């Protein structure tokens, strides 16, 4: 869903980055809090970046007088799997007889 | 002959080069181990 007053700050927004440019790909089920630098070839800085070094952890920049392209999106993503356990909204079923 | 050569151009009228028709390697461009500042916006230089 669209968030116009939840996320979308005067000030920009630097709380939120995304990877671009790391050669790490995320693979699934997975997860990866590192922030490092990337890496070009030589010097492998990796934190003392400088020549031939880049920012891979782009930020956004949500403002509220932007358009609809570039204002802030709150994604959720719901994952799960089968056969193993019910739910609520399944169905009120117990014992019958 | 655009790096190496006898003498450069100004800033108000430089020397504009086009590479048509040609194929070149920058391999070698980056080993040199020659170069003061290198910078390269757009595209990564290990993976252009």
């Amino acid at each position: 869903w669209n968030s116009n007053n939840l996320d979308s700050k005067v000030g920009g927004n630097y709380n939120y980055l995304y990877r671009l440019f790391r050669k790490s790909n995320l693979k699934p089920f997975e997860r990866d809090i590192s922030t490092e630098i990337y890496q070009a070839g030589s010097t492998p800085c990796n934190g003392v970046e400088g020549f031939n070094c880049y920012f891979p952890l782009q930020s956004y920049g949500f403002q509220p007088t932007n358009g609809v392209g570039y204002q802030p999106y709150r994604v959720v993503v719901l994952s799960f799997e089968l056969l193993h356990a019910p739910a609520t909204v399944c169905g009120p079923k117990k014992s019958t007889n | 002959e655009v790096f190496n050569a006898t003498r450069f151009a100004s800033v108000y009228a430089w020397n504009r080069k086009r590479i048509s028709n040609c194929v070149a390697d920058y391999s070698v461009l980056y080993n040199s181990a020659s170069f003061s500042t290198f910078k390269c916006y757009g595209v990564s230089p290990t993976k252009l």
